[PDB]
């Protein structure tokens, strides 16, 4: 009955937030879960580009109000329900938290046939990023094996812990050439957090770096369905199996979040 | 329940350990350092083997190679040394892989604890039982303890548990207000009704009115749908208002109107609806000074102060910490997490902390050390620097 | 305790097996054989230094009767535990009673330690407490049971592990019922000798028949108008069990040698730790007595199910020390978690005995983890 | 000599914006002049992490008025006066345009920039990025051969044209595995712009994918100094001349832009 | 050198005649016409033909400056004036004291801005925000707009006193679509930029010239410059005709 929402974040760009979010969406679709995929990067669209969708009406038409949220849904490849975000529209680039809410609560009306929702939160630590992170109970940080990414993810955790006090984070390593260096990356993040913060980073696995994911990107298709027999594909299948093992949210939190009425009932 | 592996080349040690395993209520599969493959072939899969109890290693490649082969057989398999603990010669990963080291003659409680931990991490690492039911780090049975500081809280609980009027709660951040609200809701008439918690400080002030009452399209900027607000979701239920002093001035008169007449409105339209929402508020500051400053209105304060509830900081109930330290750990092993054991020095240092954050940061620390160094032998050293008090 | 277990067993394999079995538990054991048991047994300080005598498979000539007579000459009060074989039917009646349990080849932990506790009772008898406090869910369910039962007046059944605190629940029900002024009487059938349970419960008759050596009335007139809390009703033998059913259902008794029937109005509260419906399947328990007794079930939880209560119990236990000026020990957090993580088979009695022993060992001291006994010791 | 300020943009995250800014600034510094790098990601400062420098006082202090601007000029490699900003501070991310303009005007105090100042704009098309590109005289776009990067760059171009009518742009290719790859990416982006809008974009160069950059980032040092003899370092060196010496006959106009005091006279 | 434009048609002849009409006096010069008609070069060439020649020219495009920020950059502010001010800098009058001030897009002036500019014109003095100092400077002001004023006052959102103060010397701008015949020559002016800025080269064929002449050209000269530079940049050294013109520019 409750809907698990996974916000794929990390602050540092290029770690693979959009691609990992799309791949997880199609992975849970293939496992047998009806999946919705929302591009929280409302200023710039990347989700519909990777999946080849070319919608005729997007979240902007929702926001300045010439339609509802039924009309913008896309039945993309892999049986996914995509909620595209506008690219280059003035009404979308910067939003007050009031309009971000006006989007968030209205997004809960379209919840008839949902099992898992994947939120592609935009890069950085902007207001929209923080609002969408707090709106999702399952926050997964994609971390690459570069100190810039390490410190930027640390900055994001510091922002979300010093200000709003959220400590749970699911660390997913990316661009790891060996299974051991992913654990090494997790140890580096753990050392930094211990020296500075008090948070509970939970290792969820490594996504190996291979040209299959990239060549799927240029072919404008998800690597899960474009190359279902690749090392990254099998490792991400295992990651999706672990994702299904994540317990469902049971209770709503004080702040705004997706599907409050689904959780409260 | 499954089986156990005894790869020990010592005839006496393996024999007595098999006798002990048969005593405690589970079967065993005695093996040597090299011919364990043929014995393990008798099992259907790795699930039929719970954990292994390493003894003496005499084959080629050493205990490191033996453990590499065993992890190749099952990567998610706990390791139970007996007789000789891991020295400072093995690699760090191999050192950490070991669940625990026994000390012959085998000790009762340590052996059952090791087996219970082994089966806990075995149940945790497989793909059965599907997903569970996640809960917040502060959403545990935090009302445990033997101090005056928590007995007063429970006394005011029982005092207000038989009413339905608005309640007011005071105490520092992370002191356990959510648990108080949930307990009050569960022990009231509207138990089956919804429990909607909202904290006015987490969400900005501009949209707080939209979140509380609800809006409709065409009479609200940024409005998309004729949403029913959290007050509507609280019909027949309770609205737990945390950090109540961050509501703007008009929010105070609006709350006064909804509390007195039991009816509210939706912003943008001149329509009224009546509900029976129970208002349980919680703040972490001094309202007796905020009223004088000019932020909290008098009437709302006097309407919420019908039944106050004051918490106490963790540092003022130090002799409860151990209890919480247990009640968290059990929770973790009964949640999708393994079990952690502490040394005397670790907990003794943990009870010396001033706790600038209350129980919430204690739970955060417990979870972070559980998922940082799991199934280990964590003592005072493994604790973070701040918590290490000597 | 500090007492050791004698292992008189001719089978070398069984001897060493049981030796390591008991050395697992932490109790001190010594391996002995019939050819050398004499001098090693004489090497102990006294006959009371041994908790009991463990007898395995015996292959020595002359049978076990001679060994039993020799042990009887050694000590009159000496429990015997058979391992690996059932109770023989050719042994004399006066010798089979000392065999405490007809244990098969070394059994599970719970059965063995329950037999050891029975042997402890055997030792002590031949030689209370303010529980029901806390906010654990188990104690809350128990309290809900008391609220559901208190407004009525009928038989009450308590199920829970041995020594878990049923007496305090019986006292609570007695003081929350209409019989507050009436006497409240607890009787533990397990701790009473089988040959003397009839005299203890039904009473005494002077010169009526053989065996009348005690002059003391039974609990019938002790329990009149109040609560009779019969603990360990499983150990109730079948003839005395049907007598108890006659006393219960008819609410009346009759003195042998007369024709007048005397009425009693007592609230019966049975409490036991052994499963009763499995005993029904085995046929050694009456059908209707269970049905009448099990109308108001109180599923008393073990200490492990209400671990959050444990510390609040120690304080109360420590409080019992402060009132009587009987010492004052203060547990640190380390010992609190060390005791909380324990399984606690003898749930409350073991905790109380541990507190007493720690008090005697370290008066006015901070009880840490090092001062704890080995069985309660828990570390990282 | 009117100060020419270059800002590095591209919208898409992880393209190399902070990395290319740091390395290019080091390139100009090693090729004469005296650069004064600034990072416009006021809440996510990665220039110091990539350079290994420890900022005693950051730009958040001068935003709050705690210290003057000249106080936060921190010397680093190559004789570069880095101006680090705050890390993990949301209050330093989304500022009102008045505060951004006050920062731009506060830069007028420094008068030791030999026609060089590199701005590291944050990912996205938010208010800060546009406010900084309007203040800059050269806007450098870094994009990678991936359709999402093309979409984000085109969205930024569309926003700038539609609202502020920017006309001249510089295109730089990053993470290009072949020299043909960067030119193909530029051709695709200019094809999209030609199909939809009217904006002229200028070619700059290409940054090949080299593991030397990864190893240098691991060493907490910029790739220009850690491995100066490398293909990536040579690419940055080549980009140095293209950036530095193209607008030799500069004619300083006037609007809301950096160093307007020097541009007037 | 400077930014140069040339023409031969009757409209630009009237433009130069009317410019020379007012070039003999120094007062507020108000320019009316559509946007992108070349008002900046008009102001700069008026200044270059005015008394001020060594003085600097300060342009201010109000469409490129936020409304709340217009007075901040124009009048100036001290270090401590509000929450966003962290440095004392002089206003744009001081930077060009003794030069020529150009103020484009006067349409969106708020009422405080209008009264402040009227005060600057009348008493020849001003004051920085968050301060009481009264400072006087001398400058020649050329204000410009894209909307016709008469309707803008008719809406009631333009102060009539400021309207009359600025409109003492009205200026009429001629959009290019009425003077298409010199566009080719005007094109030969813009290639001079390619020969003056060194950014490439571009040519126009006769068919391309006549095709371009038919185009409506709303934002005449700014759009013309943008189009020619964009065509040059997309493919330099190529021949420009009719088909390869992006869109609507091949009206034939
Ligand atoms: N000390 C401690 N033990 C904990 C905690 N959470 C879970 N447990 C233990 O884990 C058992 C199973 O919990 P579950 O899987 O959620 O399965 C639970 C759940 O489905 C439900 N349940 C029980 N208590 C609650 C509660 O407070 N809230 C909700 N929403 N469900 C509950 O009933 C089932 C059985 O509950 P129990 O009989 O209590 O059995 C519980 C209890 O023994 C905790 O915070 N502290
Ligand atoms: N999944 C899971 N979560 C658990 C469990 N036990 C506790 N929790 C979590 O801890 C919160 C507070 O538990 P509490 O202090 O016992 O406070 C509890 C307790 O007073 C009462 N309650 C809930 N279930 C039971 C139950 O089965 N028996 C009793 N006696 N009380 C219950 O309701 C209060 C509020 O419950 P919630 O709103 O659910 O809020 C619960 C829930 O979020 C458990 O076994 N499983
Ligand atoms: N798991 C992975 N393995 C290998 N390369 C990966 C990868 N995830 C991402 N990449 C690379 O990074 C590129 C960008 O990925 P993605 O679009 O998910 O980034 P992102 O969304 O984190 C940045 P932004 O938030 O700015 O859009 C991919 O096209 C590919 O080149
Ligand atoms: N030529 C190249 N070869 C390999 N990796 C490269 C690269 N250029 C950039 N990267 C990688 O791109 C990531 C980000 O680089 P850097 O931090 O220097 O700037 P950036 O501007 O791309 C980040 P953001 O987009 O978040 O501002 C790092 O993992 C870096 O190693």
């Amino acid at each position: 009955h409750p809907v698990q929402v996974i916000a794929v974040t990390g602050g540092k760009g290029g770690v693979g937030k959009t691609n990992v979010s799309v791949n997880l969406a199609l992975a849970l679709a293939d496992l047998g879960r009806r999946v919705m995929l929302l591009d929280a990067a409302l200023g710039l669209a990347n989700v519909d580009v990777l999946l080849g969708l070319t919608p005729k009406r997007t979240l902007a038409d929702v926001i300045e109000g010439r339609c509802e949220l039924r009309d913008v849904l896309l039945l993309g490849p892999g049986g996914v329900r995509i909620v595209p975000a506008a690219s280059g529209t003035q009404s979308m680039v910067h939003l007050s938290p009031m309009q971000h809410a006006g989007l968030i609560q209205a997004f809960s009306d379209i919840s008839d046939n949902l099992d898992v929702l994947v939120v592609d939160t935009a890069a950085g630590i902007g207001d929209s990023v923080v609002s969408f992170v707090r709106a999702a109970q399952e926050v997964l940080l994609v971390v690459c094996d570069e100190p810039t990414s390490i410190t930027d993810a640390y900055a994001l955790i510091k922002l979300l812990n010093r200000d709003h006090g959220m400590t749970r984070f699911r660390v997913l390593a990316n661009m790891a050439h060996s299974p051991q260096e992913g654990r090494n990356l997790f140890a580096k993040l753990t050392k930094v957090t211990d020296r500075f913060l008090d948070v509970a980073l939970q290792y969820v696995g490594v996504i190996p770096y291979d040209e299959s994911v990239r060549k799927a990107v240029q072919k404008q298709r998800a690597v899960y369905e474009a190359f279902p027999r690749s090392k990254a594909s099998l490792a991400f299948k295992a990651v999706a199996q672990k994702v299904d093992s994540w317990p469902l949210p049971a209770n709503p939190r004080g702040h705004l979040e997706f599907f409050v009425e689904r959780l409260v009932q | 329940e499954t089986k156990l592996l005894l790869i020990d080349d010592n005839l006496d040690r393996s024999r007595d350990l098999a006798v002990i395993l048969n005593f405690l209520g589970e079967d065993q599969l005695t093996c040597n350092s090299e011919d364990w493959r043929e014995v393990a072939a008798g099992l259907s899969n790795s699930r039929e083997a719970l954990c292994v109890l390493l003894g003496s290693v005499e084959s080629k490649g050493g205990a490191v190679e033996l453990l590499k082969q065993l992890a190749s057989w099952d990567e998610y398999l706990p390791i139970l040394l007996i007789g000789e603990p891991a020295p400072a010669d093995w690699p760090e990963e191999l050192r950490r892989r070991v669940l625990a080291s026994l000390e012959m003659p085998p000790s009762y409680n340590k052996l059952l604890d090791s087996l219970h931990r082994a089966q806990v991490y075995r149940e945790m690492y497989d793909q059965a039982r599907e997903r569970g039911r996640s809960r917040e780090p502060n959403l545990f049975r935090s009302l445990v303890g033997t101090s005056r500081a928590i007995q007063q809280v429970r006394q005011m609980m029982q005092q207000v548990a038989d009413t339905d009027a608005s309640v007011l709660i005071l105490g520092e951040s992370g002191t356990g207000k959510e648990v108080v609200a949930r307990n009050l809701h569960y022990h009231s008439k509207r138990r089956e009704g919804p429990f909607v918690p909202v904290n006015c400080g987490a969400i900005p002030a501009e949209l707080l009115e939209s979140e509380l009452f609800g809006h409709e399209k065409g009479a609200f900027t940024g409005a998309i749908t004729s949403r029913a607000g959290r007050f509507e979701l609280a019909n027949g239920g309770t609205l737990f208002l945390d950090e109540i002093g961050d509501m703007p001035l008009p929010m105070q008169v609006k709350l006064l109107r909804v509390l007195q007449e039991r009816t509210f409105e939706r912003v943008g339209s001149n329509k009224t609806q009546n509900v029976d929402v129970r208002i349980i508020a919680a703040t972490h500051k001094n309202l007796e000074k905020m009223i004088e400053d000019g932020t909290f209105r008098e009437d709302l304060y006097y309407r919420l102060n019908v039944f106050p509830i004051e918490m106490a900081p963790l540092r003022e109930r130090v002799e409860d910490i151990a209890l919480l330290l247990n009640e968290l750990i059990s929770r973790m092993e009964h949640e999708k997490r393994g079990s952690i054991r502490f040394n005397s020095a670790a907990i003794m240092s943990l009870c010396r902390h001033d706790w600038p954050g209350n129980v919430r940061e204690l739970a955060n620390l417990v979870e972070r050390l559980a998922i940082m160094h799991p199934y280990g032998v964590i003592g005072v050293g493994e604790l973070p620097k701040k918590f290490r008090h000597v």
